[PDB]
C-alpha cells in the first residue's frame, strides 16, 4: 500500500528452520532456535500475543507464559520490556499467573485497554525489571506457584469490573457521537489510514453478502426480489440442508439490502435490526416486509405468510463480520 | 509525501494520542495494590483491518511503549 517506501518488507525476519515443531512456544526446539539466532544481538521488547483459547487448561497457559519469560531471560538484555496478553477466567484459581509475573518481574503493570472488547476479560501486562538468577525447570516452578491473597484478589476484581464498565460507557459514547457526526472520521481512523491500513467494508460485504457493491442500491433491489421469489418457489415446490441454505441466502439478501439502505438514505428499514444483530441473530418476518416500502407484490407476501417468520442464529465469526459491517455502514455514511 | 505525512502525524499527536489517551483508572501496579454474557459491540470501531482487525490496540499501547521502550534496539514478536 505504501509502495515499500519504508522498506517494511525487507526488515522483517522469520525464525524458521523448516521443521514445523520449532514454532510453538511450549517446545524446547523453539527456545533453542531463538537462542541460537538471537544470543549475539540485543533486543528491546518481547511482544507475546498468544491466541488464548478457552480450550487450553490453566497449566498450559502457565507453561507458555513461563516459556516466554525464559526466552526473554535468555535473549533479552537489560531494559527489556515484556508485553503479554492474559485472559482471566471465572475459575477461582486464576491468580497463579499473576503470582508468577510478580515472582519473576518486580515492575509489572496491568492495563485494561478501552479499544479491546469491554465484555471479555482481557488484560495486558507490561513487565520491565527482572531480578531472578536461576531459571529452574518448568515442572518445579509450576508446582511452586500458589494463589494470591483474598484481599488483593477482591481489590483486583473490583478494579477490573470498574475499568470494564468505564470502557463500555466510553465505547457507547464514541459509537453514538460517531453516528451523530456528518462526514468526518475519528483521529485514530485517519492515523490508521495514513499508516497504510485499508477499509474492510467493501471486502467484508463482497465475501460475506456476495454483493460486489453496496452503493448500487437498485441492483440489490432486483437481486432481493429474485432471491425471495426463488426461495418461496422452492419452498412451495416440496430437506433440512436445503431449507437451511435457502434461509441463509434470504437472510444474507435482507442484510445486504438493510446495509445498502442505511449507507445511502441514512436510516435502517427496521429499528430492531441493530438490537437483533447485537444479540446475535437476524429475524425476517412478513410484518416487516409489509411495512417495507412496497417492492414485492401481494402474492409474494401471501406466499411468505405460509412461512410467517424465520430467525437465523449466527456464530462468533459471522457475528463479528456482521457487527463490523454495521459499524462501517454507521461510521462511513451520512447521519 | 506519504513518509512526510506519516512523520508529521506521529510528531503532531504526541500531546493527545489520537483521542485514545489512557486515564489513571486503567493502569495499575501489583506492588502498588463480563457485564452481560459476550457482546461484540467493540467491533464497530475495527474498520481498518482485513485479515486481523486488532491493529487499534497497538495504536493505544504505542504511547506507553514509546514512553518506556528503547527505539534503537530490535524487537521480537511471538504468536
Amino acid at each position: 500500500k505504501l509502495g515499500n517506501v519504508t522498506q517494511i518488507l525487507n526488515r522483517v525476519k522469520v525464525l524458521f528452520n523448516g521443521n514445523p515443531n520449532s514454532t510453538w512456544i511450549g517446545n524446547m526446539e523453539c527456545e533453542s532456535l531463538i537462542w541460537s539466532e538471537l544470543n549475539d544481538k540485543s533486543i528491546g521488547l518481547v511482544h507475546c500475543d498468544m491466541e488464548g483459547a478457552i480450550g487450553k487448561s490453566e497449566e498450559t497457559v502457565l507453561h507458555e507464559h513461563y516459556s516466554v519469560i525464559r526466552i526473554t531471560y535468555l535473549i533479552g538484555d537489560d531494559d527489556v520490556v515484556l508485553v503479554s496478553k492474559i485472559i482471566p477466567t471465572i475459575t477461582p484459581n486464576w491468580s497463579r499467573i499473576l503470582y508468577l509475573y510478580k515472582l519473576y518481574w518486580k515492575d509489572v503493570s496491568i492495563i485494561s485497554l478501552k479499544t479491546s472488547n469491554p465484555a471479555s476479560t482481557e488484560l495486558y501486562l507490561i513487565s520491565k525489571d527482572a531480578y531472578c538468577t536461576i531459571m529452574e525447570p518448568s515442572e518445579v516452578v509450576l508446582s511452586k506457584l500458589k494463589r494470591l491473597s483474598l484481599l488483593e484478589e477482591n481489590n483486583l476484581l473490583k478494579w477490573i469490573i470498574l475499568s470494564k464498565k468505564r470502557n463500555n460507557e466510553w465505547l457507547h459514547h464514541e459509537i453514538k457521537e460517531g453516528e451523530r457526526d456528518y462526514g468526518v472520521m475519528r483521529p485514530y481512523h485517519m492515523a490508521l489510514q495514513i499508516f497504510g491500513f485499508q477499509i474492510n467494508l467493501n471486502h467484508l460485504a463482497k465475501e460475506f453478502l456476495s454483493t460486489p457493491d453496496l452503493t448500487n442500491i437498485n441492483n440489490i433491489i432486483q437481486s432481493f426480489q429474485r432471491t425471495i421469489k426463488d426461495v418461496l418457489f422452492e419452498w412451495i415446490n416440496i430437506n433440512k440442508g436445503k431449507l437451511r441454505l435457502l434461509s441463509r441466502r434470504l437472510v444474507l439478501s435482507w442484510i445486504s439490502l438493510s446495509l445498502s439502505t442505511r449507507l445511502l438514505t441514512g436510516r435502517f428499514p427496521d429499528e430492531k435490526f441493530e438490537h437483533r444483530a447485537q444479540t446475535g441473530y437476524v429475524s425476517l418476518a412478513d410484518t416487516d416486509l409489509e411495512s417495507l416500502k412496497l417492492l414485492s407484490k401481494n402474492i409474494i407476501k401471501n406466499y411468505r405468510e405460509c412461512i410467517g417468520s424465520i430467525s437465523y442464529w449466527f456464530l462468533t465469526k459471522e457475528v463479528k463480520i456482521l457487527m463490523k459491517l454495521i459499524g462501517g455502514a454507521k461510521l462511513l455514511g451520512i447521519p | 509525501i506519504n513518509d512526510n505525512c506519516n512523520k508529521d502525524n506521529k510528531g503532531n499527536k504526541i500531546n493527545n494520542f489520537w483521542g485514545l489517551a489512557l486515564k489513571n483508572y486503567q493502569v495499575l501496579k501489583i506492588r502498588s495494590i463480563l457485564p452481560q454474557g459476550g457482546n461484540y459491540l467493540s467491533h464497530q470501531l475495527r474498520l481498518f483491518g482485513i485479515n486481523s482487525t486488532s491493529c487499534l490496540k497497538a495504536l493505544e499501547l504505542s504511547q506507553i511503549l514509546m514512553k518506556e521502550v528503547n527505539k534503537d534496539k530490535d524487537r521480537l514478536f511471538l504468536g
